[PDB]
């Protein structure tokens, strides 16, 4: 009953990710009926809001538990399938424990040796004859015992734990689990607190997909987007340091004269005054200032102004909008190279589809009958379940090259309508 | 039994007098675990397509091939062709058998958004001879999740 | 039936200005652009109406006494002290302002919050005012090229 | 202009030898034929 309960967690994690957001909007549509006298509640002449808020932001609590528990099931097997095909892969083809023993950097690789010893260390892989390789091909160069100490309804009785430790720090790194733990965390100080289940509607961004195409084009030039806001400081701090220097007396904010002198003085005061009203105020830091009729620095003052405006609203802010809107053409432009490159070549080989729109449809007779991706997959999926002894020739020609990596097998410049053109051939 | 395949002595009757084994006037459904078969037709369906292939323009094959449509025509969805480098620097077909429970896996859900991705990460970032090293590793990531989508 | 109704009333003879999108050619070429990214438009405007969300929820928890839009002290007080009124105020003068919420609200010369209030308004400022305006009118934009 | 230049010299220095100027085609009709050309055979390093 555990198994088939998992199971049907597993297989409704995404019905369970969007019931959620659904439950969310409902208890922010009910807090907009919010009040003070102290944060009460008054509805419009219905008494049912109250007990509706109370058992949601129970069942948002145990909706974001099924699907922790979803993830666990089904997503973790396939992180840890990648991690495990990769430590074994590097003590295979690369002698990673054996000869580099690699850096206080590189930290998945120091904290990846405690499954090395253990018994079920391929649990997933699948490629048991791990450890038997090793000894094989390191057996004597190195050491042979060496090898073998570096390596080797009753159901909750008798497990490993030195495995589950090292499984639950990958996990514990992986960054979709975090945010789902952060999604339970936020769902049980709502109980606290009310409001804390706002913060679950930046949960659109994971379950639409288009608003995630909008967000790249943000996301795409983040970096750039920085350090522009830090080119904006730095020039905001020279224009202070020029104004308190000359101009401090312009800046009384204060009210109508004979009034005590609300000033900026100080130089922690100017800059935030500018960072705050200078750049937040279109048209500069001219509007917000005591007018210079009749001053010896008049002109000074002008340019000030206005190379502010020109350097600061204009320029920098145009940076902005033009980092998004090269975002959007970049993309777009992918996208159009991926259809030319599949539209104009087969994957595998590298052809062109001119060798074979000599003949009709040859070109999606290639992509679609010979090469395909899928059976190209599917001939894996049969040599993997099969037997190393029902392998016929062309089988084993292939199954020597995939447990060595070799990959000449696939075809490259080549294809069997150019070896075998029908030429008494 | 009547609108299948047609009614003679060696097509429907013929099925009759194999079915004779129960005495109540009623018959089970064992007949068709018994009747096994199409693994040889499967066989059967490869050498054809092996000769048909590999020996065009024969129509002494032609008039062979045209008998054996009905079975051909069921065995397309299960029937696989790819092309390798052979041992003798030739190239060569290679013909093998696809269930049901991966083409009913690869074709409906995400897992064509995850081969879309693919595509997308290889064509922009590309490779000399990590090209098909990714696309092996994205076949056995794939392979796990269809195997692990079948435990349910 | 607009041309029917234009009897009861000779003011809803206006509506049928807009046939110039389909009778003209060029101007279905401009308004394409428009209707090109349309839904990735309506997205927009719901993830603005959603941060617009959660700023009033912060400002409705700590920064309610600033949001005084009465007339000089010593005057009856016209507030936003509920959620719906804080909601609507900040989506009819906080984007539409050009400078954002700051300019329409009292200023924190000496408050212990204020620095919190400063990064609410400059946050509210270069998340509202430029990023999102910048989204919609670079959909445009890719829309022509 | 400053990304489609920098896409113009990946699409020469992927499509061409940057000394002969044969094509990606004489040579990948042996397979890794390009990548052998410009990193064996016609490096700028070894002319260097
Ligand atoms: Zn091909
Ligand atoms: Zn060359």
């Amino acid at each position: 009953y555990q198994q088939k309960l998992l199971n049907y967690f597993a297989r409704n994690f995404y019905n369970m990710r969007m019931l959620a957001l659904f439950v969310a909007f409902a208890i922010n549509f009910i807090l907009l009926f919010y009040k003070v006298s102290v944060h009460y509640v008054l509805e419009e002449s219905s008494g049912y809001m109250e007990p509706t808020l109370r058992i949601l932001a129970i069942l948002h609590t145990i909706i974001s538990f099924f699907c922790i528990i979803g993830y666990y099931c089904l997503k973790v097997p396939l992180v840890i399938f990648k991690r495990e095909k990769e430590v074994a892969r590097k003590l295979e083809f690369d002698g990673l424990y054996i000869t580099e023993q690699p850096s206080e950097d590189d930290i998945k690789g120091q904290w990846d040796r405690l499954v090395i010893n253990t018994q079920s260390f391929p649990n997933n892989y699948w490629d048991k004859f791990v450890k038997r390789k090793v000894m094989d091909k390191y057996g004597e160069f190195y050491g042979r015992d060496r090898i073998s100490e570096l390596l080797g309804s009753a159901v909750l009785n008798s497990i490993d734990v030195k495995y589950q430790m090292w499984k639950l720090g990958v996990v514990f790194t992986d960054n979709s689990f975090l945010y789902l733990a952060w999604y339970m965390t936020m769902s049980v100080l709502g109980h606290y607190n009310n409001f804390f289940f706002a913060a679950h509607l930046l949960d659109i961004a994971m379950g639409f997909k288009t608003l995630r195409t909008i967000l790249s084009s943000v996301t795409h030039n983040g970096k750039q987007l920085v350090l522009t806001v830090g080119l904006l400081a730095v020039v905001v701090y020279l224009y202070t340091v020029v104004a308190f220097n000359f101009f401090r007396k312009f800046y009384n904010k204060s009210e109508d004269g004979d009034t005590p002198d609300m000033k900026c003085d100080d130089m922690l005061t100017c800059y935030m005054f500018h960072m705050y009203v200078g750049v937040r105020a279109g048209g500069g830091i001219g509007d917000e200032i005591e007018d210079p009729a009749g001053d010896e620095y008049e002109i000074y003052r002008i340019i000030f102004d206005i190379t502010f405006f020109f350097f600061v609203i204009v320029i920098l802010l145009a940076i902005i909008q033009g980092l998004i809107i090269d975002a959007f053409g970049e993309l777009r432009d992918q996208q159009e190279q991926v259809k030319e490159d599949m539209e104009t070549k087969c994957f595998i080989c590298g052809i062109g589809n001119d060798y074979f729109d000599t003949v009709p449809h040859g070109f999606e007779t290639h992509t679609l009958q010979e090469h395909n991706l899928a059976n190209y997959l599917f001939f894996l999926m049969y040599l993997i379940n099969k037997d190393e002894t029902e392998h016929t020739g062309q089988e084993s020609y292939v199954w020597k090259m995939y447990q060595e990596r070799c990959w000449e097998f696939f075809p490259a410049g080549d294809c069997f309508r150019k070896q075998y053109e029908d030429q008494l051939n | 039994m009547e609108s299948h395949k047609h009614y003679t002595q060696s097509e429907t009757e013929f099925l009759l007098s194999c079915a004779e084994t129960d005495e109540n006037e009623t018959l089970d459904y064992e007949e068709f675990v018994k009747r096994p078969a199409k693994d040889i037709g499967f066989n059967v369906a490869v050498l054809l397509t092996n000769l048909s292939e590999h020996m065009p323009n024969d129509t002494r094959l032609q008039t062979f091939l045209e008998l054996a449509e009905s079975v051909l025509n069921y065995f397309q969805p299960f029937l696989g062709r790819i092309e390798i480098m052979g041992s003798a620097k030739r190239i060569e077909r290679v013909y093998f058998e696809i269930s049901e429970s991966s083409r009913t896996q690869w074709e409906k859900p995400q897992v064509k958004e995850s081969k879309r991705q693919f595509i997308f990460d290889v064509v922009n970032e590309g490779g000399e001879k990590e090209k098909m090293e990714l696309f092996v590793n994205f076949c056995e990531d794939t392979i796990f999740e269809m195997q692990l989508a079948a435990q349910i």
